[PDB]
DNA sequence: CGTCTGCCCGCTATGAGCGTTGCATTTATCAGGGTTCTGGTCCACAGTAT
DNA sequence: ATACTGTGGACCAGAACCCTGATAAATGCAACGCTCATAGCGGGCAGACG
């Protein structure tokens, strides 16, 4: 998606005639910076009266188009923006005719005119970042809507460069130390339409030529972030080490420039936590930790809580709906999901589900507090590991999510489908408890009246019990319809 | 392949992969593995062989010779199956089948051998010279390679000699006529070969592979032996009594170059875990053993119906 | 070669205001039903049972064809399947200009123009499920209220809504890259293989060539069945196999259906074991009837078993189930579609010919453990419930039906002998009067019935019928 | 490529009694019906008489290919064909264990290199060789091929699993190089039985004395019965050096390996070159009188018109412008009718004639003139000009 | 002989009906080993099955062609064709054909 | 006695068959954390001398 | 008629292999180069006329 590249002049003078950053969106003036990342869909009044197939199909869809702006990712944003439009001092392409202007200076300094003179390029300051939080807090759909404003490639018509703005990398389940740097490859083949992944990403070259060739690439180019993000999945049994790890991670020094950021669960805190040198450079400018929310940081309850449940409430789409908010249920949500942001939206999806399953069509806490006994066993340890608040216990039981709840959520959207088939015809049928009549049912009425010959069959064995099949029929004629 | 041997009576399937890189004229062996096989990722074993199925594909035309006949008369796995147990030996089976390889040898616990012992090639003095005047062909024979016994159940010993399958891994080697026993006596023992004759007649039988006791029924049956024979006075073992009755029939010597030396004097033994309650399924030599010193006017198929049954 | 003139209607989605290739479809008001409306039933009159074994058996044979009970699996797919291709036309609007322009134009406007900002943000899926569930038959029906080719008039471009792919055995992916070809010339009837599908191209510039043509002509849904009859070793490993796919879905742009069998879904184990909404390939389970739900036994098996129950033709049948012969068929077939309606069919043959014309449960063990035979190692594997087993032992579909059933409906030629019903029914004049002597046949023996209904049918007092009834009943009663 | 699954016979020989491979094939037909076995001839019917003109043409043109006519030397032929593929069965019998060790002993070959070595010393080979010679125009290439038609080629048996190819015919290289029959062979014992033998044992960087073994190991494989060579004279076009090591080994090969062999070549073979038999062009005088042979062979020809017109009764001045025109060659005989036929239809007379003979011949066979009229003269020294003319 | 037998494989996979080679005199004789060469080579292809030749060259290219029966013989075939200049008079008279294709 | 124009033959050029050889290609080798194997443990219990 | 002693069954914990990942190295295999054979060639030598 190459798009073409129009320049404007910014305020700041570092950046005067640097075409790698005017060529991107201007600087965030940060009063609005993050509002465009507040997504809701669109809740129509009109949609209450539909089928329960398309709503539960809206059910299923609130947690993707649903996106909270919290007040945290101001900082994220702001650091983002510094340390990508400010890694580019560097890799400046906007060089004159410096031929004569070093030919110049050295003619003067050799003279005596001169007495020193500054003539070297190789001036690139790399920086380096960890986000580290608990699992299920948003560190990757967060990350994703806010790269999303920047675009990923744009053209120079002069030139015949491309700024390739952010390249994203998720490690695979089990992991290993090539892994990432093939999926290096397959992700920029991607992103642009080439073939370096057969090209340079080949099998018989080593860690190193790997690593050594992103050096070239990403310096061919303009790239300007490199986001490795869930190293927890890396496997240590299968990495060598919890040293030889640290001793790769701190190996972005060969790659000029590319401000590499890197997100995991504080159980690879502790991992990349071992020295002095590991410590400064893994982490360059400061670490943002992301924790869960509270109701109350100060001696009020947080306002940005009351808000996102106020909004998530807004968005409920059931036949029976109380507008009204009652405390006891934002407490609930509160001892339940102790503000994990992932267990929150879930649950309430859960529970708006199962309230079309159960036909009570309202939303309880005791409803949460079933499907919270029900649906979500694997999740426990975390629980109790918040409400214990032991950090070793937490950092122990950090990585762990609730395994293929999509497949949880399909096969209740598909009994909420097949509970919903009611048969007006079957009513007539379904007061016939005898049974063994269904004989005489059967066989009579394919060719007879259909209207009151089967209510009538009640009446007639009612008032008559002390009878078998047999002699009832022989009257049925004058009795019933005649 | 087009031309594939069939297998003689009481031959493994290796010799018969053997004899046919032999007949078409292979040498190398990834040739071999391409063309019996297709794939160059296949460990030559001898007993419980893997990948089965492609070595029937070829007989197909041949309608007799299917996965079942190929695994009850030409592999070692009717001594491992009546033991084992019934979901176990019916899994191997059905194991055998596919392309699993080391899960053959992992999955019976009995079958675990880790260490191979003693894998190298063996034969037998007379039996060569009768395979040669009524076939005109020498292989391996199921009697040679038993698990344990380096002996012919006919004859008195083995004769070992060079090269391991450890040592070259891909390479499926048939005895010609270019090497034979030169000229001297081995020395055998009668009650080993007596042991042998008595337990080779399990790779050949109909019911061998439908009588297969549970796991709990062995201990039943051992206490039942035990109180019919009286050596036990209450859930009792005299720990001399035993020991005497294994020693009338096998000597120190002997059990110990079956390396299944007798521990007497220390409350840990084979015996006495098979008078206790079993955990995993023992040795076909133990269980011989056993039966062949606790009772000996019984034959294998006999006995071992009656363990079934009762 | 369906070719519908193109007709325009409003439709209540904003989305899909003045998009020209959405409006000719099928509004969204009559189609809530249109997935519930493919229910069919082979209704019969009970005339049709007083005629000869041959023609209900030749009726019966063609229950596996023309019945179609919907289920909670059924609907959900439908509705899937219209969405999917329903959103799968907000990109190529004829009326407005390209994505590349508009997001052009953004980018334009979050510079130096007075705007805050603009987002430069940009879905196939897999039927996966257990071989038999009936897959391909409710996907060719619940397509039919699309038509194929809708044609437009005010522009030159023919709208392929939809396409269909099958493989065949042993086939690799050049295959199937050229049937797409032979199916979209099957569909319109031009030239676009003779030329453009030459042996000469490779993979890479055959799927380059795939994109334009399914990019200018207006294509919305591509379906490839049957992926199982793939074979894996002579394509490779395991990796280009998903490479291919995901080069496939990635280039053309358009939604993408695949359905297989549970060993493709380890070939496709990547990019569907970790979540990626945004990469697509969501995942839809297809599995067998569960017999018992929570503890409790399944209304849509109770249901379905009632509906098959009413339509089997017999003499002396017994009409009402118990719950041991219902009980036996989840335990000898294990409740996927294919082998239910099979047994059903198998076994009311069998009854014909065999002896007393009635269902029963033992008759159902001489089927299973005579000719249902090759599936044993699926049922097995069902039975113990290991996943690996399932997986594993799948791909197998009891071939050479077609013999089966053609044998079996010359076999009952053979029968000279004569069950004392059907001959005292040919001995009797054929005035189709015998309603009431199938109807009544409990509670009175037919000595004392069948001669009395020819002596008074010798003189009738009146030729109506089902309103004189009650009459004979009078003079049969006394 | 007629796989069939075989029935055994019972023969009355104690020599042959229980092998499957030789109880497999069809029986020996009596040389007293024999002869008539191998006549086919055109169905001709009276209905194309009535048809038009271009139809009527084309079918003439299926004389040449559809028109056979057994003589003398055919029986001989057949029954020594017979006897040599019978006698090279006597010594590989599956059944009592004679095969495997004619089959050990091929493996040792492979892997020392050397064709002599010798491992189980009773492993005996009965086996016959043959060369037929006859002047070009004899009919040695259609005969044999129709001689060897009534062996199905491909048998396969139950009880083992050797699918026995009777016979195989290659033909040697132009070039006449070593390493073109090891590799023709396996590209015609893999066209007859759909298996890939070439991609073994040929695409490899093999040498010459391991491809030499290769191919006679792989013909025991298969029970082969007989391998046919045609056109043998290309040996004597190779390097220098290479023209005594084929006339080595298939000597070698008849008498160690065991496999029958039969080698057909041109009258210019005899220098370069077992038994011997020569083949003859017909000649209507045996001592004073035209021969019942050519007669017969003459006026069975003769029904194979589809002229519109004709005479009852042939000529003795028509039958010695046939032979003068001949010159006793076989197939020139075939060659001259059709083509007078076909001159005649086109020209519009529906009769045929000596000087519709000779006008045809002129202007026809104007490639043949040269050597036909040497044939005509009869000059000794003419006769040794050249290549390949009978003498 | 190689591509010699890869043509019998690629005439058979499809039926190929005729194969006719022309400009025969265009070959350089020194450059692929000589006449008998030649000859042999053109004779070599009865190996391939059925697909029929047709052989095109100019009087001075039939001299290899000759001298050896058997390659006279395949080179025969159905007869001789000899394409000749318009001579003016066959007969007494000046051939018709010749008027027409001058008048036209 | 020079020299000038046709021959030829050691060359020059090129096709065909075979003999080294660069090359990934595949194979082989070595460090490492985990998981079942196995070993002894002990704890309640059956039979017994006091 | 009971405490003491041996014993059977369920059970922690150290350890020996073992699958696996990363890295270094032997190697068959088409990929060109060698050599042999074969047909032409153009300037040098015998030769013979001015
Ligand atoms: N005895 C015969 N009866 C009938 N036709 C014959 C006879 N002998 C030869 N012919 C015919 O003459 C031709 C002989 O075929 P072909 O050209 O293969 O013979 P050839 O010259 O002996 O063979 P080669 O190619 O080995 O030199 C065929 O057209 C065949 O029909
Ligand atoms: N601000 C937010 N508003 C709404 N949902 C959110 C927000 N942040 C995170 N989520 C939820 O988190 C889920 C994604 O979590 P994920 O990115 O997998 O966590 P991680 O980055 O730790 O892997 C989404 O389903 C989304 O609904
Ligand atoms: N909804 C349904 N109701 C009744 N029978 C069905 C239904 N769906 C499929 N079948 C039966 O299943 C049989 C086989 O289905 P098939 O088309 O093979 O499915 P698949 O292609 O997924 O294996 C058919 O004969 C059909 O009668
Ligand atoms: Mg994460
Ligand atoms: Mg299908
Ligand atoms: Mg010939
Ligand atoms: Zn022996």
């Amino acid at each position: 998606t190459r798009i073409q590249a129009v320049y404007r002049d910014t305020g700041v003078e570092a950046y005067r005639d640097n075409p790698f950053i005017e060529a991107l969106p201007p600087l965030q003036e940060s009063v609005n910076s993050a509002a465009s990342l507040k997504s809701s869909l669109q809740l129509t009044s009109s949609d209450l009266q539909k089928s329960r197939v398309i709503r539960a199909h809206t059910i299923c869809r609130i947690p993707d188009d649903y996106f909270q702006p919290l007040g945290t990712h101001l900082l994220l944003s702001e650091r983002i923006s510094v340390m990508i439009r400010g890694g580019y001092v560097g890799r400046n392409p906007k060089t004159g005719d410096l031929q004569k202007h070093l030919q110049n200076g050295y003619e003067r300094v050799q003279t005596g005119e001169l007495e020193t003179f500054r003539f070297e390029e190789a001036r690139s300051t790399a920086q380096s970042l960890l986000l580290i939080g608990c699992s299920g807090s948003g560190k990757t759909t967060s990350l994703h809507r806010i790269l999303a404003t920047y675009p990923q490639v744009i053209y120079h018509r002069e030139l015949n460069v491309e700024q390739v703005v952010y390249l994203k990398i998720d490690c695979s389940h089990n992991g290993s130390l090539k892994e990432i740097c093939l999926n290096f490859f397959r992700a920029l083949d991607r992103a642009l339409g080439s073939n370096y992944e057969r090209r340079y990403g080949l099998k018989r070259h080593g860690i190193e030529t790997m690593l050594a060739l992103m050096s070239q690439i990403a310096n061919a180019h303009a790239l300007g972030l490199l986001v490795i993000d869930e190293i927890q999945h890396l496997s240590r049994s299968r990495s060598g080490g919890s040293q030889e790890m640290l001793n790769f991670f701190v190996t972005m020094v060969n790659i000029i420039g590319v401000p590499v950021m890197l997100i995991g669960t504080p159980k690879a805190r502790e991992i990349f936590e071992a020295d002095l040198r590991s410590a400064r450079r893994g982490a360059g400018f400061g670490a943002i930790f992301w924790d869960p929310i509270q109701q109350t940081q100060r001696g009020k309850p947080n306002q940005e809580w009351i808000a996102f449940t106020d909004n998530l409430w807004q968005l409920q789409l059931l036949q029976r709906k109380d507008a009204l908010l009652s405390d006891e249920v934002r407490d609930v949500w509160y001892e339940l999901s102790q503000g994990v942001m992932d267990i929150v939206v879930k649950l309430f999806v859960l529970a708006q589900l199962r309230a079309l399953a159960l036909g009570n069509e309202r939303i309880t806490a005791g409803l949460l507090r079933q499907v919270y006994q029900d649906e979500l066993k694997p999740v426990h340890p975390m629980l109790e590991a918040l409400r214990s608040g032991i950090p070793e216990r937490i950092a122990r039981y950090s990585d762990l999510v609730v395994p293929e709840i999509d497949k949880r959520l399909i096969q209740l959207q598909l009994d909420i489908a097949a509970i919903q088939e009611q048969t007006p015809e079957e009513k007539a049928l379904q007061e016939l408890d005898t049974e063994d009549q269904r004989h005489l049912y059967l066989m009579l009425k394919e060719d007879y009246d259909s209207s009151l010959l089967i209510p009538t069959i009640k009446k007639a064995f009612s008032q008559n019990p002390t009878m078998t099949r047999q002699k009832l029929l022989p009257l049925v004629l004058q009795w019933l319809m005649e | 392949m087009r031309n594939f041997p069939v297998p003689y009576s009481n031959e493994l399937i290796y010799s018969t992969i053997a004899r046919a890189g032999v007949y078409q004229g292979i040498v190398s062996p990834k040739q071999l593995l391409d063309e019996v096989y297709g794939n160059r990722k296949v460990v030559a074993t001898l007993g419980l062989p893997s990948h089965l199925g492609v070595i029937a594909r070829h007989l197909h035309q041949t309608g007799r010779y299917a996965v079942q006949q190929l695994i009850y008369e030409h592999t070692l796995f009717p001594l491992y199956a009546p033991f084992v147990g019934k979901e176990r030996r019916d899994e191997a089976i059905r194991l055998m089948e596919y392309q699993a390889q080391g899960a053959v040898h992992l999955m019976l616990g009995v079958a675990a051998s880790r260490v191979k012992s003693d894998n190298r090639f063996r034969y037998c003095p007379d039996c060569v010279a009768l395979q040669l005047n009524r076939y005109g062909e020498a292989f391996w024979q199921r009697d040679w390679y038993l698990p344990a016994l380096p002996y012919c159940p006919k004859h008195g010993a083995l004769v070992f000699f060079d090269r391991a399958v450890d040592d070259h891994r891909h390479q499926f080697w048939a005895l010609g006529h270019t090497e034979l026993l030169s000229d001297y006596p081995k020395d055998s023992l009668s009650q080993l070969t007596a042991l042998a004759a008595y337990i080779a007649p399990l790779l050949d039988a109909p019911r061998a592979q439908e009588l297969s006791p549970s796991l709990e029924q062995w201990t039943l049956f051992y206490q039942r032996l035990a109180q019919d024979l009286g050596l036990t006075k209450s859930k009792h073992i005299r720990h001399d009594l035993v020991a005497e009755r294994v020693r009338q029939t096998f000597s120190d010597e002997a059990l110990e170059k079956l390396d299944l030396k007798l521990a007497e004097n220390k409350d840990t033994c084979w015996l006495k875990s098979i008078f206790r309650k079993h955990r995993k399924a023992f040795s076909y030599l133990q269980h011989s053993i056993v039966w062949q010193a606790l009772l000996p006017k019984l034959t294998v198929i006999e006995a071992l119906q009656q363990a079934s049954a009762l």
